[PDB]
């Protein structure tokens, strides 16, 4: 609640930091960070109710002031402070942070990881093409449409180099040349597209990795969406 | 003039234009564009037709006839419209260019319908209605490609127990014989019960109520409770004696259970507490007719007129034990009280809501096999086999009806051609070879949907009941003739 | 008369073209080296983002083709939470290769059936290609390279170096290592338009809006006790003005 | 710029960048608007030459760090 | 290579037979002829379709 002017001079002699107009939702999480229970009456206050906190310093700004509860032993909470000069800088940063939290969230849940930068799409498009040709156990007419699915997976590495002005055909032949040497040897070496240099790269050394759960539902998800678009022979206009 | 007869064929072709590719299990998905910006991606044939805005009045007649067939059977809705729609296409040059009288065409379709039903009875094969394993591959048509595909083994036991319980032969020539005499409406009505498990779901015979005990302290175990039904509840019609007087009329037989349709006041709870009888309020009126059949207590309006002939016999258990965080009541016993109550248990309400409509359509197809103890070949085999017999009987007619009678065979081959158009192969090449396989193959040669090559149905064993094939060709003729009965259309109130 | 059964494969040919128009919108928006597009509809608020789901929700599309694509981004965000633009690029490009086979006579059902066969065969290669990561807490060095994958896409790559320690230390600090679970709602988000984005820092505790203003308050207080006080320390008046 | 009504949002980006100069340092608003307008003119020849705007943006980040170190 | 396959598809297109089925039967027959250690020439029959 608010603060009367009488207590302003009292808290100044004892150097007691006073606060007012506190958010109700924020005070519910203070019991977890600090550990102290909410005290409704001072007459029932106990010495064990007092919590523990670290250095608390307030930034000086004319319009608003902040209070830092930070530097705690067991806070069990975090706060992401987004700063920006303009309005669009705040919306872009907020979108990048929320996209990064959900990407790391799948790392602790799912122990499987996949390399990015087109390393999975190039390896999958090449494997599916040579797998059905050796076995020949599906169908003669079905493999015609399967080739369209393999060629549709190579647009991702061609798109990354298209925005920068690089030749998508040049970077495509360089990756295929490195994959031919890996099939002869029994070792395992991953190849990926390096956008900065323009040649291939090792995704384990560069550190480009994509979530397994995201890419698992990406192929299955895009399969049903792209299929239903071709299943409608006639656009149906009715209702009015 | 003749312009209205052309618009009747055009309107029938416009309605069937949408469902052309919607026939068969390989039917694709359609996109309906609404004026508000919404879309409907469902591939269900009869679900889209209700949202289609039509202009010509004959198009509304096809929607009403498709709605009637949708309530009786779950499938075959688009089959009737396509079969009846192709008849007007082959009869279009006969009605206009050939100048054939429309009643002659209508009369020819009536005689062709009689001969068509005879061919269906000949191609039918006997099936055992008491075989539980044979009904698995039949009902599976409404099972597969749904969420119930995993529990399909347990779903077959739920449908067969409900149909075999309420069926009564009663064969005789005196008053007429209903075959198995099945009633789906009142007896097979299903009530969804939240909580529980699907694997442990069983078929209960009786009436079930979810209302709990209205008194804090009451015995939770009763040996043989006797159901007592009443209309006027216990309340003021002296005020304390009037409620007690209404209770003494029921206690004359000293019942151990009391069930009230409406609510029960707290004054009547204390009088019936010393009598050793449970009080149950909040009972629906529609369920009162089913309670009297599973119990035998005569429903009486005034309490003073309650007869002593009521009995509480055939009561399985009184156990109130909580299931799914809610107190239930189970009247199921070891005997069949000329009815049953299907209890669907699951892990959520969304799963039970999907099983509800799926089980009702599964039992509708189940009755279709029970009514007619015969099966017909599916996948366009029945439609093609009848067209072969139409060419042989056309030569022995020797009359003016021969020309419209031969046009029926062209419409009978459109259903198997529809599955070929969705298969992806050459329709002309397959229909030419498929027609010759029925003569020397005893109509055992069907069409495979997954592969697309013409193969026999003896291996896969695809069969459908006859009553669906009979009602499909019977409604199609009635729908095609009705469109030809109107030769002029006028407007105004 | 005139029994026809006319030649189809009208319509969707335009829908495939309509898919190519929407594909080019999200084509240059994919990847860290892509372009950042500005979309402002009616709100007078400038917003720049490469997220495929946000771009579709900020535009009113009358074409029915993009409606199903818009529903695909909502399902991937509520489950996977990423790959919104990648899925859109795969749907549009797949229709381009499948449209050339339309004139050849390839039936669309086999096109759909051929995708289910390739999808089942892709799961076999997917199990061998994936690499399992250990739950050990020494992976913080490895998490730095993984966190930059999502950051470099939505920025100019200069801000990633600033937000690299913030995003990495945000999850490990709030969540001790156990089975348990993770909740992104427990992490508060404060928006301030004053300071530049280059000076941002990570907040381990909780920040509040309105603080106490007194001239004699000390600047820094080390080891302070937090005590919740629910009573009113200010004078109160009767419900009626007096 | 506060009294003028800006229609095209592309100009608003320069107006919002101009207000940043007035709020913090309060001086140099003319240097921000004029210099930012010239960077688009010299980049117009690079776009027409066939150089992608990706490396153009990356080139400014390298040139900005070299200028700040010489100040 | 794909520009040379239009001639066998053009001949079968005018006959009415599915050009997709004749393309698969020829490619599958040439693979079995190499493993059989012999020389067998394959061609498109427009009348039958095989």
């Amino acid at each position: 609640k608010g603060i009367d002017p009488m207590s302003l001079d009292v808290f100044a002699k004892h150097n007691i930091l006073a606060l007012r107009r506190a958010k109700r939702r924020n005070m519910e999480r203070l019991q977890l960070v600090t550990g102290g229970e909410a005290q409704n009456s001072v007459e029932d206050l106990s010495p064990q109710i007092l919590g523990f906190s670290g250095l608390v310093y307030q930034e000086t700004i004319g319009e608003e002031k902040f209070t830092y509860v930070t530097e705690n032993t067991d806070p069990k909470s975090c706060t992401i402070l987004i700063k920006g000069s303009t309005h669009y800088a705040l919306a872009q940063t907020k979108d990048a942070v929320r996209d990064g939290l959900r990407a790391v969230a799948n790392v602790l849940k799912d122990k499987n990881i996949i390399p990015g930068a087109g390393a999975f799409y190039i390896a999958l498009s090449r494997y599916l093409r040579s797998a059905n040709m050796n076995k020949l156990g599906a169908k003669g007419k079905t493999k015609t449409g399967i080739e369209a699915f393999a060629e549709a997976l190579l647009v991702i590495p061609k798109t990354l180099v298209k925005n920068s002005g690089f030749d998508p055909l040049d970077v495509l032949a360089m990756v295929e040349d490195e994959l031919d040497d890996a099939q002869d040897s029994d070792e395992t070496r991953y190849v990926g597209v390096d956008l900065n240099i323009g040649d291939s790269c090792d995704p384990t050394i560069e550190g480009i990795w994509d979530s397994y759960r995201v890419l698992r539902n990406a192929i299955t998800g895009a399969t049903g969406i792209a299929s239903n678009l071709l299943l409608c022979d006639e656009l149906l206009r009715a209702g009015r | 003039g003749r312009q209205a007869q052309i618009s009747n064929i055009t309107a029938a072709k416009a309605v069937a234009d949408v469902i052309r590719t919607c026939l068969g299990p390989k039917a694709m998905l359609k996109m309906l564009l609404d004026p508000m910006g919404g879309l409907v991606l469902t591939n269900d044939g009869h679900a889209i037709l209700r949202e289609i805005d039509v202009a010509h009045p004959a198009a509304k007649s096809m929607l009403e006839l498709s709605r009637t067939q949708d309530e009786e059977v779950g499938d075959g809705t688009t089959t009737v419209i396509i079969l009846a729609g192709e008849i007007l296409a082959q009869c279009a040059p006969y009605l206009i260019e050939k100048n054939i009288h429309p009643v002659i065409i209508i009369q020819a379709l009536k005689k062709a319908l009689t001969d068509a039903l005879e061919v269906i009875k000949q191609v039918s094969k006997p099936v055992d209605v008491e075989n539980d394993a044979a009904m698995k591959k039949l009902i599976q048509a409404s099972i597969g490609t749904k969420y119930v595909i995993h529990w399909s083994e347990k779903m077959c036991e739920l449908a067969l127990d409900a149909v075999k319980t309420v069926r009564k032969d009663l064969g005789q020539t005196v008053e007429g014989e209903p075959n198995f005499e099945i009633d789906i409406k009142r007896y097979v009505r299903v009530e969804k019960i939240p909580g529980g498990d699907v694997l442990d779901s069983r078929v209960l015979k009786g009436v079930l109520l979810n209302k709990d005990v209205v008194h804090p302290k009451m015995s939770r175990h009763i040996e043989n409770p006797r159901v007592v039904l009443l209309d006027c509840p216990l309340e003021y019609k002296i005020e304390e004696e009037q409620v007690q007087l209404m209770c003494e009329q029921i206690l004359a037989v000293r019942p151990t259970l009391v069930i009230t349709e409406k609510g029960v006041s707290d004054l009547a709870q204390h009088y019936l507490l010393k009598g050793g009888c449970s009080v149950l309020r909040r009972v629906k009126k529609s369920d009162n007719n089913r309670i009297a059949r599973v119990t035998g207590a005569t429903i009486v309006n005034r309490v003073e007129d309650l007869k002593e002939s009521d009995v509480g016999t055939n009561c399985g258990l009184f156990k109130v034990e909580m299931i799914g965080d809610e107190y239930f009541s189970f009247l199921d016993n070891c005997k069949e009280p000329k009815a049953c109550t299907i209890m669907l248990r699951g892990g959520s309400k969304d799963i039970l809501n999907e099983i509800d409509r799926n089980l009702q359509d599964a039992m509708a197809v189940a009755r279709n096999v029970m009514l007619s103890p015969s099966l017909s070949p599916g996948g366009g085999a029945t439609e093609m086999a009848v067209s072969v017999k139409l060419a042989e009987k056309a030569k022995q007619l020797e009359g003016i009806q021969q020309w419209p009678y031969q046009a029926v065979a062209d419409a009978m081959e459109c259903i198997p051609r529809t599955l070929i158009q969705n298969a992806g192969g050459d329709p002309i090449r397959l229909l030419s070879q498929l027609r010759a396989k029925h003569a020397q193959g005893n109509f055992t040669t069907g069409i495979d949907g997954d592969k697309g090559k013409i193969v026999d149905m003896v291996s896969y064993g695809i069969w459908e009941p006859e009553v669906i094939k009979q009602q499909s060709v019977k409604t199609a003729i009635e729908s095609a003739c009705l469109l030809l009965r109107v030769d002029d259309i006028v407007s105004g109130v | 008369p005139k029994a026809e059964s006319l030649r189809r494969d009208a319509a969707l040919k335009v829908n495939v073209t309509s898919a190519e128009g929407l594909q080019s919108v999200l084509e240059t928006n994919l990847g860290p080296k892509g372009t950042l597009k500005m979309l402002v509809d009616g709100a007078g608020n400038i917003k720049l983002t490469k997220d495929g789901k946000v771009l579709l929700t900020e535009m009113q599309i009358q074409s029915p083709t993009a409606v199903l694509i818009a529903r695909a981004a909502a399902a991937q965000d509520e489950i996977t939470g990423d790959g919104t633009t990648t899925v859109v690029c795969l749907v549009g490009e797949l229709l381009r290769q499948a449209h050339r086979f339309i004139q050849e006579g390839v039936h669309p059902r086999i096109i759909t059936d051929g995708f289910e066969i390739a999808r089942k065969e892709s799961m076999k290669f997917l199990d061998e290609f994936k690499i399992s990561k250990t739950n050990l807490s020494n992976d913080r060095e490895f998490l730095l390279q993984v966190a930059r994958s999502s950051l470099l896409t939505k920025v100019d790559a200069d801000l990633t170096e600033v937000l690299t320690p913030i995003v990495t230390d945000a999850v490990l600090s709030v969540y001790d290592a156990q089975a348990d679970n993770l909740d992104l709602h427990m992490v508060e988000i404060m928006q301030m338009q004053h300071l530049s984005p280059k000076d941002t820092t990570f907040i381990k505790g909780l920040v509040l809006d309105h603080g106490g203003r007194h001239p004699d308050m000390p600047t820094r207080v080390k080891n302070a006790y937090v005590l919740i006080l629910n009573v009113s320390l200010e004078y109160e008046k009767t419900e009626v003005n007096s | 710029l506060r009294e003028l009504d800006i229609v095209h949002p592309a100009v608003k980006v320069l107006v919002m960048a101009t207000e940043q100069q007035k709020i913090d340092m309060g001086d140099g608003t003319n240097l921000v608007m004029i210099l930012a307008g010239e960077l688009l003119n010299v980049s117009e020849k690079l776009i027409s030459m066939g150089l992608s705007a990706v490396e153009i943006i990356q080139g400014y980040n390298m040139a900005r760090k070299f200028t700040l170190k010489e100040l």
